[PDB]
RNA sequence: UGGCGGUAGCGU
DNA sequence: GGAAGATCGAAAAAAGCACGCTACCGCCCGCGTGGTGG
DNA sequence: CCACCACGCGGGCGGTAGCGTGCTTTTTTCGATCTTCC
């Protein structure tokens, strides 16, 4: 029907074309008889009729006149729909601004004008004169003149210049100006100009004014001067059954325009003095940029009770604007909402359903399926039949849900696993019945949660929810692969119970001929069941070929395990459910088994094991009991001597030996090492203390204790959970954040006093309110993430690149957080993988990296593998699917068609409620055994033979003896070595050391030491030691320095013994290592020093949500860290006064770069470096955006790939990285031109970097050379509300600046994306549709 | 709370909200990132337009599963057409181009 | 009935076009008055499509051949009623 | 017009002083030979002449009938001015 | 049987 | 040696602040002016 | 002759003034230096 939307602003004649009449009064409804007035705002003539086909005088009341108008009273004989399009329009007196185009900064009328915003309020609002014709005079053509100028002006001029006031005059100025030589003087002025902010002043309104010229718009249509009308039924009066009417916003503020309308008229009709007709025009203006927007300016119009009135832009924007409350979501038909239970005997694609919510739900269907058996003739009977409930009306129930989906969802719905389609079976009672297995997919738990139910009514949608979304298809989770439908509490305590021996248990040393004979042995109550037996079995083994070859053999396990085993299907090794088989192996069993045998069998062995762990869970009878928890009996000796520590630390420190804040930390350590030896000693008192009576002796087992067999086994609980049980609480943190002295030495079995009590309850009180302030903070961050990847969806299949990501193994620190399996795993190759040191094709350019593949790599000690990358897809609206690699819920590659961004955003999303928002070295340690290797390093021997390096980013690597990296450091400038490079070491060993206090300045050259350019008090003081009273100099700063000393730089000059500065070797010029700011040398002069020797020295939260929120937005760090630009030697230029000026001065190349640095930031660099490109030049964080502009895309990718996955890590939250590269890659969209050449794009525009790509690709082709774009890093919220289809900008918030700027430059909006089809209610282009939309496509091919 | 069909807003032409009112469950903006996440093209539009707003694809689908028939009609939701309106009445013009 | 649709998700191989094809076929089914290829045990006709595509009997190539010999067919009929 | 309030000049005062005007005033015109329009009664919706005030509750219009228009008097609440 | 504003509560 | 570009911090204005659901309360122009019934 | 059922033009409300007042982040402007020169 349609391909576009044009948006633009409207001119006052097409204004009149949409109105079908003029509405010229206030009224708007007799109360008398409920029918409108003449030319009011619910006019019939004007509008339409009232009622369907019906006069409103009477005349004509039927069918056969219409399209016709009466005589009588001049109304149209049509439908009452047609009320809802028919708009109205006001023909105002005067001309009047819109706020929109004049308040929305910036400015469009005052940046069009080249004026400021406050001389257009000024002139707008009848304060200022402005002049339109300058003429001859000495006026120019736009001044601003008070009432006095102007009067002044006139008496000297008369009639050679023209003043005016209001919005006349802006429209006069409009109207008056030609934008074809405006643009040419602007480009011919930007050409010439050369201050940065000039140009971009020019460059953003030559712009504006060749979007201007561009469309057909005109720039007096901006004042308005013909009024819209909304139609009466989208401002309805509905009744309020009292004999009066509820009056909406709108219709008081089209009662206020149209009564100062009729007064500025009336009162301009009578001749009105000057004064009396500015105030009127005011009123008018005030008053119709109220209606457009109340509140922008000034104060907003009051309501009945005192509150702002809401305005025709109030219900476009915000939540509750149409946008975000009615288009985006909406209020469905064929829907129910009802309390959850949960139902042991469903099956994993099954849930319960009330016999009346599903009646009430399947109505149509059930009247269908009456009519046709011809039970009911009418709809009327099949109602009647319904609503009295017979016998025939369940049957047709029954029959009509046999195989219909319902699609179940929960509130928080926050990844796509939180709505899922279920097969509904018919019970009798009130509550949804639930699957348990899926519980943990939802996150519900049966305490009063409620859930939704729709029913889809179309075969598409029920076919489609039964084969995509249905819960048999959905067992792994989509943001990492792990799987989802796990044994979340009773089955897996129920196998635990199971899969355990005892040592002197009924029936034990039996031999069995198999499970079926352990079976009905325990049934018959003749051996128990954790007794240990030897078990004949017969086990299926997957051969090469894909067959199943039986092999029998007698097995030594227990009887639980025996039985245990019928259950497991054929293909799976018996090796599994031979353990005590905890949560974790339960996991790992259903995983292999998925792998191993498929799909289909995965959810019977599931079913299977739920129902086996249930009945045994309550065969068990597990039961928690005041004797459970026991105390250890060295608790109270511990504690005792504890607190005589403590007492005797305390009245040591009465003593005054040590200070308060020594004996505080020696305190908190002896209280905290004191509740580990408590919590250590209570593990071992309850894991293996149950001494059982074998036959013979007495034996050591593990406890059958009901809190260690329930935690243990990972049912519930945890370690800190079973150490608060019968351990003490320990030390606890006051609401600031600090520890506590006295920490809460009491159990939960035990007592605890009122003060430990309202100690503890601090803690309880900031997680609740945490969670409660954090809720919110996450659905902000899971809304704009979606947002901003919501148009990303795979189209291509190899788009040929041959770049990609160098990815390996994490390394932080003495630990390996991260190998290369997992972050490479389920991902393609960039290039061939070689075999290190045999230049073999180990892996092929292009092939998928499953878990054999895996294997084979790392079988040949692997770690830099290129991968392909989403970052890196050279793909054009899109991805393809090799440069994304695995589906990670589906074993194959990901299909065509999905849409990849809105998992990336749901993956990243979930795990915000997990996080927090709370607030609150000296020497190279080396932990394993192997190789030390050293990059970017420039060392030099010291005196004693010791390597000290030379070089700022210096990194040592352990290595192991297979040639796999284990550690990694980074090793700071001149730090002395213990060892060379080269030599392995054993754990334990200490490499290199330096001084963190402060640093010492590296000689690399050997000679004597003199006191040259410098002077005791102009440049240095040779201040007197406190203790030693040695003579030491101390550089003074520039602050202090004197005036005549100001050239005179310090540099110390390392001499021989002729006594001139020895050259550094190799270098041209000799050795002088420059002093900088508080600098304290200790040697006098003509010291003599060998190389590596110190000559000077110089003196020397972020996590959880806010943490990702600055990643993600690409907030400035307030603090970063100098980069240099380009590769060059440093110098020092003048000092100014404030901000110290350096210069990168390239060997080969110019020096272009001189960079302001802050006197009181610390320099890392001295005068005589030599640095390359983006190099840490001072302490800090560094900026996104200069990692980017430096160190290209890759850097900066992998630096936030990098920040985001440890802050997941830090919160035990694992999430795959192909979700943060497509967030990444949706965050560099926009280039910026820096060479012209033959395309057409401006110097400073910055425009899309797949439309640069494609027009160089096209220039290419043609062979004229393309243009030079640099990539630009915008934030989440910038980059969503920069986009080309300005529908989902409006919709995401802002409404105002993105609608005004859509106006005036005239765009055109293509779909072609999720939110705006959406939107519009068509097939979105992801998912199935999107193939439908590729038809569509090919169809305007021709 | 359980609806198949009943009254609709006068002005949104949308079905009511909360259970006094016999209004119908939401479908918020969470839901519709997870139908897309499933890549759910016709269940979504079918929950978008013939079920919500586009009153003779309503009336298409009440007469079609009536008569045994289960074919949607898209149509053209109501929400957009008064959100057009609304911002046409704001003085900006906003239209369709069939080309 | 159809549990899990995964060998069918294989038999077509991209998972997409089998819902298309799937409804084509049931569409057919219901208002076309076809008769099914697959024998049916008191199913609907969406799992009945499922079905006749497990064995590979429905797909969209083999699907648009009947419909292009049934549309020849018909044209043939008619033009030979009319001569 | 602005912070501070407006000061009008003397000149503008001195000519409001002998401002003695003659208006016809719109929305009060039921004058003699009018055009006003009757929406009540008998004759709702229909274009008449004003041609005398009869007294002062019945004013008195031509009402216009399908043939002609007759002489009638009726109430001033019945019609409104066109 | 329509909306809001305030209050309180449920599930996260 | 005064005027224009720099900049620079300091201040001011705009937009956002999760999702569903339930129940209750209050209101659905106020006010000077006017005519009519107890 | 006094209480109370419409009513139809204005707009912050009320008063011979004043009322407001426990956020953060982003963008724009502006006085004040400054600084840099032609
Ligand atoms: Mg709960
Ligand atoms: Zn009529
Ligand atoms: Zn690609």
């Amino acid at each position: 029907e349609f391909d576009a939307i044009k948006i633009a602003l409207a001119s006052p004649d097409m204004i009149r074309s949409w109105s079908f009449g003029e509405v010229k009064k206030p009224e708007t409804i007799n109360y008398r008889t409920f029918k409108p007035e003449r030319d009011g705002l619910f006019c019939a003539r004007i509008f339409g009729p009232v009622k369907d086909y019906e006069c409103l005088c009477g005349k004509y009341k039927r069918l056969k006149h219409r399209g016709v108008i009466c005589e009588k009273c001049g109304v149209e004989v049509t439908q009452t729909k047609v009320r809802r399009e028919r708009m109205g329009h006001i023909e105002l007196a005067s001309p009047t601004a819109h706020i929109w185009f004049l308040k929305s900064l910036p400015s469009r009328i005052g940046l069009l004008l080249d004026m400021p915003l406050r001389d257009i309020e000024r002139v707008l609002y009848f304060e200022s004169y402005v002049v339109i014709e300058g003429g001859m005079t000495n006026l120019e053509r736009q001044q601003i003149l008070t009432e006095e100028q102007y009067l002044d002006a006139l008496e000297e001029f008369g009639d050679e210049f023209d003043a005016k006031m209001g919005a006349e005059a802006i429209q006069a100025l409009l109207k008056s100006m030609d934008l074809e030589q405006e643009c040419e003087q602007l480009r011919e002025e930007l050409n010439e100009t050369n201050s940065e902010t000039k140009r971009k002043k020019l460059t953003k309104r030559i712009k504006l004014l060749e979007a201007f010229v561009q469309s057909g718009n005109k720039p007096e249509w901006m004042i308005l001067t013909v009024l819209p009308v909304l139609p009466p039924d989208l401002r309805p009066l509905v009744p309020l059954d009292g004999g009066r009417f509820a009056t909406s916003d709108l219709n008081d503020l089209y009662r206020r325009v149209i009564n100062r309308n009729n007064r500025l008229k009336r009162l301009l009709d009578l001749a009105a003095p000057d004064i009396i007709v500015r105030n009127e025009k005011r009123m008018l203006q005030e008053a119709v940029d109220a209606l457009l927007d109340n509140g922008r300016r000034g104060r907003a119009i009051t309501g009945s009770n005192k509150r702002p009135l809401k305005s025709l832009a109030d219900m476009i924007k915000g939540k509750q604007g149409r946008f975000r409350q009615n288009l985006l979501g909406k209020r469905v038909d064929y829907s129910g909402r009802s309390v959850i239970t949960v139902g042991p005997y469903l099956r994993l694609h099954q849930c319960g359903l009330p016999k009346k919510m599903a009646l009430e739900l399947f109505k149509p269907f059930i009247y269908g399926k009456l009519e046709l058996r011809g039970l009911a003739t009418t709809i009327k009977a099949a109602k009647k039949m319904v609503e009295r409930e017979e016998a025939v009306v369940w049957d047709i129930l029954d029959e009509v849900i046999r195989e219909h989906p319902v699609l179940l969802n929960r509130a928080p719905t926050l990844h796509r696993l939180g709505i899922q389609a279920f097969e509904p079976v018919l019970i009798e009672g009130k509550a949804i019945q639930l699957h348990p297995l899926v519980c943990a997919a939802y996150n519900a738990d049966f305490d009063g949660d409620q859930m939704a139910v729709h029913v889809p009514l179309t075969l598409e949608a029920q076919l489609e929810a039964r084969a995509l979304m249905m819960s048999t298809n959905n067992i792994l989770s989509p943001a990492n692969g792990e799987p989802i439908i796990v044994p979340s509490q009773d089955v897996v305590l129920g196998l635990y119970y199971m899969t355990r021996d005892c040592v002197n248990a009924k029936g034990e040393g039996m031999v069995l001929t198999g499970p079926k004979e352990a079976e009905r042995l325990y049934r018959s109550g003749l051996a128990s069941l954790h007794a240990r037996v030897k078990v004949r079995i017969t086990e299926y083994e997957k051969d090469a070929n894909g067959e199943l070859v039986a092999k029998t053999s007698l097995k030594d396990t227990t009887v639980g395990r025996a039985i245990l085993w019928m259950i497991v299907p054929k293909g799976l090794p018996y090796s599994i459910v031979n353990q005590a088989l905890g949560k974790k192996a339960i996991s790992k069993m259903l995983n292999t088994c998925y792998r191993i045998l498929g799909l289909k069998p995965t959810v019977i062995f599931a079913d299977q094991i739920m129902y086996t762990g249930f009945a045994y869970a309550a065969r068990s009878g597990a039961s928690v009991g005041i004797d459970d928890m026991v105390i250890p009996e060295k608790k109270h000796e511990i504690i005792s001597e504890a607190e005589a520590e403590v007492a005797e630390i305390q009245e040591q420190f009465q003593s005054g030996l040590v200070t308060a804040g020594e004996r505080y930390n020696k305190v908190i350590d002896i209280w905290a090492a004191a509740n580990d030896r408590v919590s250590k000693a209570m593990m071992d008192n309850l894991q293996t203390e149950t001494v059982i009576n074998r036959d013979g002796q007495e034996e050591k087992q593990v406890s059958f204790n009901s809190i260690y067999m329930m935690a243990d086994s990972g049912a519930r609980g945890s370690a800190a959970q079973i150490r608060q049980l019968a351990g003490m609480r320990g030390l606890m943190a006051k609401p600031d954040g600090s520890i506590i002295e006295t920490p809460i030495t009491a159990n939960f079995r035990e007592g605890l006093n009122v003060l430990q009590y309202f100690i503890s309850t601090h803690g309880a009180r900031k997680g609740l309110a945490d969670t409660a302030l954090k809720t919110a903070n996450s659905g902000y961050l899971t809304r704009r993430l979606v947002d901003v990847a919501q148009d990303l969806v795979v189209t291509e299949d190899d788009c040929g690149t041959h770049e990609g990501i160098m990815m390996t193994p994490v390394i932080e620190g003495g630990d390996v957080k991260e190998p290369l399996r997992d972050r490479v795993l389920g991902r393609v190759t960039a290039e061939d993988v070689l075999k290190p040191g045999t230049a073999d094709i180990l892996v092929p350019r292009n092939t998928l990296l499953h878990e054999q593949w895996c294997d084979l790599l790392e079988e040949n000690s692997v770690d830099a593998v290129k991968v392909r990358s989403v970052v890196s897809c050279d793909t054009d609206f899109g991805v393809c699917a090799h440069c994304y690699g695995r589906d990670l819920a589906r074993g194959h590659i990901i299909n065509k068609g999905e849409a990849i961004g809105v998992i990336a955003a749901q993956s990243i999303g979930e795990p915000g409620t997990q996080l927090t928002m709370r607030t609150f070295e000296s020497s190279i340690q080396v932990k394993n055994k192997g190789s030390i290797k050293l990059s970017n390093v420039k060392s030099v021997v010291n005196s004693s033979g010791k390597l000290v390096i030379t070089s700022r980013n210096t990194e040592l690597k352990l290595i192991d003896e297979f040639g796999r990296t284990k550690e990694s450091y980074k090793v700071p400038y001149g730090a002395v070595l213990a060892k060379g490079d080269g030599e392995q070491v054993a754990g334990g060993e200490t490499v290199a050391n330096w001084d963190p206090h402060t640093m010492p300045v590296i000689t690399e050259v050997s000679g004597f030491v003199r006191f040259t350019d410098m002077i005791d008090g102009q440049t240095i003081t040779r201040q007197t030691d406190e203790l030693t009273g040695l003579s030491s100099l101390v550089v003074l700063d520039s602050a202090e320095r004197t005036a005549g000393g100001k050239d005179l730089r310090p540099a110390l000059k390392i001499v021989d013994a002729q006594g001139n500065d020895v050259l550094i070797p190799g270098t041209d010029m000799p050795a002088q290592y420059f002093l900088p700011g508080k600098a304290i040398v200790q040697l006098e002069d003509g010291v003599q020093i060998s190389s590596g020797d110190t000559l000077a020295r110089i003196p020397q939260i972020t996590g959880g949500l806010p943490r990702v929120a600055d990643l993600f937005e690409a907030r400035r760090p307030k603090e970063p860290a100098i980069l240099a630009e380009i590769s060059g030697i440093v110098s020092f230029g003048k000092e100014t006064k404030g901000k110290r000026r350096l210069v990168i001065t390239p060997v080969d190349g110019s020096d272009p770069y001189e960079e302001m640095i802050p006197k009181w930031r610390q320099l890392n660099v001295f005068e005589g470096e030599r640095v390359e490109r983006g190099d840490v030049i001072s302490d800090g964080p560094e900026a996104p955006h200069d990692i980017l502009r430096l160190r290209g895309v890759h850097a900066v990718t992998r630096y936030i790939v990098n920040e985001v996955q440890d802050v997941y890590r830090l919160q035990g939250v694992k999430i795959n990285d192909k979700h943060i590269e497509v967030i990444v890659r949706q965050m560099l969209r926009k280039a910026t031109i820096v060479n012209a050449g033959s395309s057409d794009f401006l110097e400073g525009e910055q425009v899309e970097y797949s439309r640069v790509k494609i027009a160089n690709r096209e220039l290419e082709a043609n062979g004229k050379v393309g243009a030079t774009y640099s990539r630009d890093l915008l934030g989440i919220t910038k980059a969503s509300l920069a986009t080309e289809s300005f529908i989902s900008a409006a919709s995401f918030q802002e409404t105002t600046r993105v609608l005004t700027e859509a106006a005036v430059a005239g765009k055109r909006d293509e779909l072609r994306g999720l939110k705006e089809n959406v939107i519009v209610g068509r097939l979105i282009p992801a998912g199935t549709g999107y193939a439908y939309h590729q038809d569509r496509m090919r169809r305007r091919a021709a | 709370h359980a609806r198949s069909t009943g009254s609709y807003s006068l002005v949104t032409q949308q079905p009511l909200g909360g259970k006094a009112q016999f209004g119908g469950q939401r479908f918020g903006e969470m839901e519709v990132w997870a139908l897309e996440a499933y890549g759910a093209a016709y269940t979504l539009q079918e929950m978008l337009t013939v079920k919500s707003d586009d009153v003779n694809g309503r009336t298409k689908m009440y007469k079609n599963i009536v008569d045994g028939n289960h074919q949607m009609e898209p149509g053209m939701p109501e929400s957009f057409n008064v959100l057009l309106k609304e911002i046409r009445s704001l003085g900006i013009n906003i239209e369709l181009e069939d080309e | 009935a159809r549990v899990t649709v995964q060998d069918a998700v294989e038999k077509i191989g991209n998972r997409f076009d089998l819902v298309l094809v799937a409804a084509r076929r049931a569409r057919q089914m219901q208002v076309g008055g076809k008769d099914p290829l697959v024998p049916e045990e008191n199913d609907k006709t969406t799992v009945i499509a499922l079905r006749e595509i497990e064995e590979g009997l429905i797909n969209n190539q083999i699907l648009d051949v009947r419909e292009r010999q049934e549309q020849q067919e018909q044209e043939a009929a008619e033009l030979q009623a009319v001569t | 017009f602005g912070a501070s309030p407006a000061i009008v000049p003397s000149a503008v005062i001195h000519q409001l002083s002998v401002y003695k005007p003659k208006d016809i005033v719109d929305p009060a015109t039921p004058y003699p030979g009018d055009k006003v329009i009757i929406t009540e009664g008998a004759f709702e919706g229909f274009q008449a002449i004003f041609t005398e005030p009869d007294g002062e509750a019945r004013s008195m219009l031509l009402l216009n009938l399908i043939n002609k228009e007759i002489k009638h008097s009726v109430k001033n609440t019945e019609f409104r001015k066109l």
